RNA sequence: UGCCUGGCGGCCGUAGCGCGGUGGUCCCACCUGACCCCAUGCCGAACUCAGAAGUGAAACGCCGUAGCGCCGAUGGUAGUGUGGGGUCUCCCCAUGCGAGAGUAGGGAACUGCCAGGCA
RNA sequence: CUGAAUCCAUAGGUUAAUGAGGCGAACCGGGGGAACUGAAACAUCUAAGUACCCCGAGGAAAAGAAAUCAACCGAGAUUCC
RNA sequence: UACCUUUUGUAUAAUGGGUCAGCGACUUAUAUUCUGUAGCAAGGUUAACCGAAUAGGGGAGCCGAAGGGAAACCGAGUCUU
RNA sequence: GCUGGUUCUCCCCGAAAGCUAUUUAGGUAGCGCCUCGUGAAUUCAUCUCCGGGGGUAGAGCACUGUUUCGGCAAGGGGGUCACUUACCAACCCGAUGCAAACUGCGAAUACCGGAGAAUGUUAUCACGGGAGACACACGGCGGGUGCUAACGUCCG
RNA sequence: UGUAACGGGGCUAAACCAUGCACCGAAGCUGCGGCAGCGACGCUUAUGCGUUGUUGGGUAGGGGAGCGUUCUGUAAGCCUG
RNA sequence: UUAUUAAAAACACAGCACUGUGCAAACACGAAAGUGGACGUAUACGGUGUGACGCCUGCCCGGUGCCGGAAGGUUAAUUGAUGGGGUUAGCGCAAGCGAAGCUCUUGAUCGAAGCCCCGGUAAACGGCGGCCGUAACUAUAACGGUCCUAAGGUAGCGAAAUUCCUUGUCGGGUAAGUUCCGACCUGCACGAAUGGCGUAAUGAUGGCCAGGCUGUCUCCACCCGAGACUCAGUGAAAUUGAACUCGCUGUGAAGAUGCAGUGUACCCGCGGCAAGACGGAAAGACCCCGUGAACCUUUACUAUAGCUUGACACUGAACAUUGAGCCUUGAUGUGUAGGAUAGGUGGGAGGCUUUGAAGUGUGGACGCCAGUCUGCAUGGAGCCGACCUUGAAAUACCACCCUUUAAUGUUUGAUGUUCUAACGUUGACCCGUAAUCCGGGUUGCGGACAGUGUCUGGUGGGUAGUUUGACUGGGGCGGUCUCCUCCUAAAGAGUAACGGAGGAGCACGAAGGUUGGCUAAUCCUGGUCGGACAUCAGGAGGUUAGUGCAAUGGCAUAAGCCAGCUUGACUGCGAGCGUGACGGCGCGAGCAGGUGCGAAAGCAGGUCAUAGUGAUCCGGUGGUUCUGAAUGGAAGGGCCAUCGCUCAACGGAUAAAAGGUACUCCGGGGAUAACAGGCUGAUACCGCCCAAGAGUUCAUAUCGACGGCGGUGUUUGGCACCUCGAUGUCGGCUCAUCACAUCCUGGGGCUGAAGUAGGUCCCAAGGGUAUGGCUGUUCGCCAUUUAAAGUGGUACGCGAGCUGGGUUUAG
């Protein structure tokens, strides 16, 4: 309810994205999180956490 | 306090959401609706009937988790069914003849209470309003007087 | 290979707690000197250092103490599987399995490997 | 052959020749046309352009010669299994 | 302490029959699955139609001997990477 | 999806009124159960022994609640303008009970697996065909509800 | 409603308590005879027997094996004033 | 007026009132013609309410309906400016871009009605209530202080429709009157055309009383006729599994002619009475079910007839006025102090001017004449700005510009005037034609109006098709349906109830992982503001503290606490196991890649775990040249991930649905209520025991507190069993029967029994056990007698005996 579902898009040029939920009311700052990306076969940063 | 008491309360909110989708695009922007909800509205009418139910389930889903009274209250003004809206129009036209017939003794209340009133343009508008009525000409500018007061009524900015 | 100490295990109180005595060459614990190697939301009690001057005070090991904790019979009793019976809200009979609690009693540990010191 | 409003002409009137008027079991084409029922309910739908009503001729009717199909090779009317 | 049905439970005073004679009820068609049986056999089998009219011709076509994937595609291998 | 009837004979086998789901609760599908057919291993059942966890019966009050008796009693109440009282009592101690939602303890049976002598028309399992049924009643045992009131309801 | 709280008569044991010996007592068991299903060994092979033991209450239901009637080929055969 | 149970208070009625209607009237019948209204004309017709007559009809426009007004907001069809996509001539040695044409899509401007909004409309639908406190119960029932309402009952008539106790209680009526009549009051609701009060006459109208009258009755008796009976003739019926068809007790699918026991009973007719054969006549009408049917209701759903608005066509010619966008053209902005008719956003201490200026005048013109702009030359060399003040400082200039508005050209609307040639004419005249149809011709009157056809906006239970799920509750409404925890649960698992307690639809980017580190409640002593915690120094306790949240089980290797790094909360998997019928769900060693932690051994595929959720179909996004109905694309489809449910009825019938039927019907059910019958004694009645106390002494001579055990059980109740293809009630009349827990009579005991008269208890059922008013009564009150006017069973007896007064379908 209060939580807003968000999508994390790889900072690289690929369109592969991950799905997760963050409470925007308490944490409006964009996330700085890196997670494995299979298309580039490495670890890439994820941003734009709504 | 009761699961079915929430049910009818939620169902009442559901038909309210079904009223928003049945409202025109031109009047849809009037209500202070968030962009996330607004984007879901446009997809709601263009989806097939079964998807409308899913969209109605969507519209109800994130509308319950937030506050509803300003949205309902704003919808009430557009439908002109809330009691304070119709009386606001009553006083809005009540200051017309108080201003269109004198032009000087009514501007004081507007500027004293509303600080966004452009008195530079209001006096000129009354000058035209006096001219058309004195010369028994059709009121081609009387309508614009009401629009300006109506626009400033809800914080035109 | 005989005694003492230390480390790693077997089992987890017949394995502990409490009281008294014993130990410093050796094995252990406090105590000294403190530019550094280790880093803090706060000092070298308590974890990291370069040193053996003292002490066995605390702790630890060992021995005795049955005060406590603990184990624990035999019999008895409650319960119960099977079949039958009764005055069938509950009991008895034949047989089988057999309580808990309590008493007598036991109990102040035993054991494997390695290292060091004394014979 | 006669023949007004209105002069011509028409509308109309009379006579003559030709065809039909109605019936018939099914089939044809067209014009209208539901519900019971199914979906285990029911509105999309099916039920069904079915039952039923009307119109026209037929021995059959309808359709019948591509502004058709197909695919870069190609068949050259309609109808029926 | 009748019969039939209903039910956990009926002679039950729960249902049905006054009797006799006749009539009266799991069929048919099209598809699909399995079994028995018969022919053929990696092949089996013809519809419509012609017809010496259940013969014969007719292999149009259907099923199977290769499967995997949604598909392109691959193949005693196939989908995911 | 309801009521009623379904007509000749013989032989063999032969359950349930239960679970799940159902705009479902008198119906239906799968499973549980029945029959027939094929195949398969001492497959399965009975008993003996061995390896298992309970927290049930019982028992207990260490833990969680209720509660009694007696001893020591902090303190609460009044009066005397530190003392006392025929008022009450926290806590601890020894004893006595109870508890489905308590177990420092703890059976009999039930269940799981292994080994074995004997018996049982493979009684065991897998697949395929066809079903029926999914309204149970009573009695005994251990219970919930009810007054252990019921030809009472719901359980194994 | 009429004895109606042993079924009745009736019983002072023909009631109760403990023991012993008997008897009656079912479609239970045994005896005799007969039928049917089920495995297995030996006579042997489309198969019955010296057998062998066992099974055989039964609704819904399943499986197996049969009787009767009409008509068709058999059948211009047979019985038949 | 309900043929065939309701004749009335119901309907109607002349009258009264409102509203609609100007003739081609409104409305109705009709796809339309046409007809009725009416061959009538607002003193007429239609609709609605009331219902003689007399006195009158009080207040309120809040919602709905109606009328008028329209100032304003929202609003379809209609028209097609931008934006994007597809295709490609071409430009590119290619990736890509992209001319024109065509196509698909978002949709700016025009867009009325309608909705609201304003004032009326109540002889329209409708409404006239509270909360605190005072008397008045005066001759007539009217006075204060307030709510969130628009407003609180005028007169008329009070015992009214809630309100109750001593049928309300006094009087008539009667000896006795739950009915009747005017009245006391503690009464005010209705209630004034869904009409109020009174009303003569009228009524097969409701209720009560009185006089005459009588077999209505105590109490019936006789007689006259037709049946009933016998004889002669003709000759049905419903019902029937078969009967060789007794009573009583008990059992039994629970009311037995058929069973067990026992008793009685020769066989068979006839005339009768009806207690039974849960008797006969109807597949109940009383209750339930059906994802049955049909009617009715609506602010339930989807629709529509009809009404109504606009656009397009029929549908035209001359104009006049004027609303809206677009292109420059120059002004245009008086709250105030202030040289004074200051527009907002930036630069700004200067640009301009002899390609000829400050400052003097007219013309045109803005114009609130307060003021200003400007062609012209006169004129012959110049103007500002912080200036102090203003919220804000400049005609010192350079721009996006907003509003108002001035003059051409462009586009499209709206209003008004004239005409006829479309169209209308149920106006006149003439002809077909000895014709109130119709057609043709002239003229008059309207006139591009009305009306009609398609689409569209609004209204639209008037009409049509549906839905209103399951569980039990009631005057109306509610709650439950999914998941999780403990117990119930009987020691594998699982196990239900309207069994007792509860929680969840989240959260966390840290509250996860790794590494390292640490261990509290409660209490004692000491200690300052400081207290029952502030944080502690020393102590018994190794978890009784904590574990994000309800509970449970676990947690020291800590899962509890702190810090660094951190994303393993990763991608493709995943042998195997468990749970369920299955969909699904959970655990999951281990492999490949890339990571974080620590040195390494190793851990990390989320949170200590158990609830924090949703399968499929169909929608958005990205990727995949996977496919692309001739070729190349494209559109579209497929696959993968992904957000997409109060699908909450949570295994999820529609994308879209609420109720009643006593006007109901059909097919089933004792699969399911009520009364009665047998379990029952919670409550209450009856008996006994325990016996403190009161009793002149003295417990049971007579009571007896706190308790216990028993019995019918006729009140207040619940349980499984049913007759729903039928089990008829309450009460009265006739008829009775049985038990004694005895009302009288009879026999006694005790007595606090002198006699009569009494009181209690025991035995005894042979007999007897009332007449009237009230109300349908059972009961009860009253009046009056006796010996009393008994208690219960009889399915609270008796309708195949009667009654229909209550209950009583239809009005």
């Amino acid at each position: 309810g209060i939580r807003e579902k968000i999508k994390l898009v790889s900072s690289a040029g690929t369109g592969h994205f991950y799905t997760t939920t963050k409470n925007k009311r308490t944490k409006p700052e964009k996330l700085e999180l890196k997670k494995f990306d299979p298309v580039v076969r490495q670890h890439v940063i994820y941003k734009e956490a709504k | 306090v009761s699961k079915s008491e929430i049910k009818r309360d939620a169902e009442e909110l559901k038909r309210l959401g079904a009223e928003i989708v049945d409202l025109g695009k031109n009047a849809l922007d009037k209500i202070p609706l968030d962009a996330d909800l607004r984007a879901a509205i446009e997809l709601a009418q263009r989806i097939k009937m079964e998807g409308r139910r899913r969209q109605l389930q969507l519209i109800g889903k994130m509308l319950r988790q937030r506050d509803v009274e300003p949205i309902r209250q704003a919808l009430d003004k557009l439908k002109n069914r809330h009691n304070q809206q119709v009386v606001l129009f009553h006083k809005l036209e009540n200051l017309r003849d108080r201003l269109i017939d004198q032009g000087d003794d009514a501007i004081a209340e507007v500027l004293n209470l509303w600080p966004d009133a452009d008195r530079q343009q209001l006096r000129t508008l009354i000058r035209n309003a006096k001219k058309e009525k004195e010369g028994n000409k059709p009121p081609k500018s009387a309508r614009q007087i009401f629009q300006y007061l109506r626009e400033l009524a809800e914080n035109e900015g």
